[PDB]
């Protein structure tokens, strides 16, 4: 297959028109084929992207998830918390069959040398199951424990999600 | 989110701004679920800069045919100079959500942040809606792809070819989300011109990138086996302009552009067999 202009087998090149009510149809989708030749991917842009957003939530809930990035079929992030007391836990609650079932992951505390004394940041890692049906929902949130209280970061209750395939 | 009930809308001529909050999350994960240079199959309508101006975007669809009814691909910039950037996007991305797979959008040097807060998109977002909209759009924008290759034949961009690009691996490797930097690849992809008088490379006059000769056009082509650069990004008085003997094309499908000038727009028809022609809009 190769390139030529209408030109070159007699028709005409161009086509001009001059210038100066909404109709419906149903279409039936598998009559029309794709036109693009042929992984996991994150629902969400990280929350840091936007930072006024990003304080919002974070000085409403105490815990926000900072960034988030997924590198081969392994999720990682930061989470941010407001620094309540001495000891934290910082939990990931995760679910790969629309909640049925879900795993708590613990996250690490990061040196991090630079970023106040009012706040600390977390890491975690999670490996994403092998084989995951295309018909189920991957979400996850954030739970901070801390001076006899619990905190959520739950994406204002969205939960953050991922999609397949 | 109610795609039809946003499409009906806009085809009407009053959107909330989560409708439009919507409509860029979607488009940025699908932008973000398909290759960074498209490998798309003809039959195919291509089609240059819109620059805002809606109701000559509507006309593109009335001629061309409304999607699915044929399969688009556009050159880029999109949202400024023109007085209706919102309208002009929300159709395309809309149509991109709905007809995932026969609608194409490429990344043209307006959709970026450091150009359109300039140049008039950043002031309707701030007037209709508000900023942090247009903070939105810039994070959908930052994830468009850079580039198509149409049946293994047909190279298109929003600006032309780069003194950098040996393989197409180098456009595969480029990350999104990103912004456009002010030198290298993804710059020049966006922003770099052809020019007749120019023997190889040399300086542009627009302060951005590069200027590049036919020959750097047939040494490209013959080197990757291609038959036609397809780009798209300074005005043109037919609404179409062949150059190095019909093997670059520029497409600009705005036509009376924002009323200084009085030119035609210009949209690329290829059907199956590659066999390109052309379809314009003439004022009067
Ligand atoms: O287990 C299946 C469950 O999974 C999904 O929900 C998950 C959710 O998306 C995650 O975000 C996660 O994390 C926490 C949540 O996000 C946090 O916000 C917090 O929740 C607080 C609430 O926000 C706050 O409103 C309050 O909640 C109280 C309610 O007002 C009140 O109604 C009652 O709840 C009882 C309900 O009456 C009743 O519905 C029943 O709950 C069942 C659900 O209806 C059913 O759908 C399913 O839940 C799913 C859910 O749909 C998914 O989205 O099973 C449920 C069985 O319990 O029973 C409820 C009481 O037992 O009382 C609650 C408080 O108890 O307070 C809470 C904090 O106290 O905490 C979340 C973790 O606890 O949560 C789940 C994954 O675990």
């Amino acid at each position: 297959k190769r390139v030529v202009f209408a030109d070159s087998k007699g028709l005409s090149l161009t086509a001009i028109h001059v210038f100066s009510d909404l109709q419906f149809d149903l279409l039936d989708l598998n009559d029309i084929s794709s036109a693009l030749k042929h992984n996991l991917i994150l629902d969400f842009p990280q929350p840091s992207t936007d930072y006024l957003s990003f304080r919002s939530h974070f000085q409403k809930n105490f815990v926000c998830l900072e960034n988030c990035s997924l590198q081969e079929r392994t999720v990682t992030g930061t989470v941010k918390v407001k620094n309540v007391s001495f000891e934290k836990k910082v939990q990931i609650r995760i679910t790969f069959d629309s909640w049925k079932n879900y795993t708590d992951v613990d996250c690490v505390y990061m040196k991090n040398v630079y970023g106040g004394t009012d706040s600390d940041t977390f890491s975690f890692a999670i490996d994403l199951p092998p084989v995951i049906p295309t018909e189920q929902k991957i979400e996850f949130c954030i739970s901070y424990h801390a001076n006899g209280q619990v905190f959520w970061d739950n994406n204002d209750g969205q939960n953050y999600r991922i999609v397949h395939v | 989110l109610n795609l039809d009930s946003i499409i009906g809308r806009l085809l009407e001529v009053q959107l909330t701004e989560n409708e439009i909050r919507g409509l860029c999350l979607k488009s940025r994960e699908i932008f973000l679920s398909q290759p960074i240079l498209l490998e798309l199959e003809a039959p195919l309508k291509i089609c240059g800069d819109i620059h805002g101006q809606y109701y000559d975007l509507l006309r593109l669809f009335e001629y061309g045919g409304f999607p699915p009814e044929s399969n688009y691909l556009f050159l880029g910039d999109y949202v400024d100079r023109g007085k209706q950037s919102l309208e002009t996007i929300c159709l395309l991305l809309a149509y991109k959500i709905k007809y995932p797979e026969n609608f194409f959008l490429l990344r043209g040097n307006h959709e970026c942040a450091s150009i359109n807060r300039i140049y008039g998109f950043y002031d309707e977002c701030k007037r209709r809606y508000n900023i942090k909209l247009w903070k939105t759009f810039t994070d959908c924008f930052n994830c468009l792809p850079i580039a198509a290759i149409v049946d293994e034949k047909i190279f298109c961009c929003h600006g032309g070819l780069s003194p950098d690009l040996q393989s197409m691996e180098q456009i595969r490797r480029i990350m999104r989300p990103t912004d456009v930097p002010d030198q290298g690849l993804l710059c020049d992809l966006l922003w770099s011109d052809p020019d007749k008088d120019v023997q190889g490379w040399g300086e542009n006059d627009r302060g951005v990138s590069f200027t590049f000769g036919a020959e750097v056009v047939a040494k490209f082509l013959h080197k990757h086996d291609l038959d036609l650069i397809c780009r798209a990004h300074q005005v043109v008085e037919d609404g179409y302009e062949f150059f190095a003997k019909r093997q670059l094309v520029t497409l600009f499908s705005a036509p009376n552009y924002c009323g200084e000038f009085d030119n035609a727009g210009a949209m690329m028809s290829v059907d199956e067999t590659l066999m390109c022609s052309f379809q314009i809009l003439k004022p009067a």
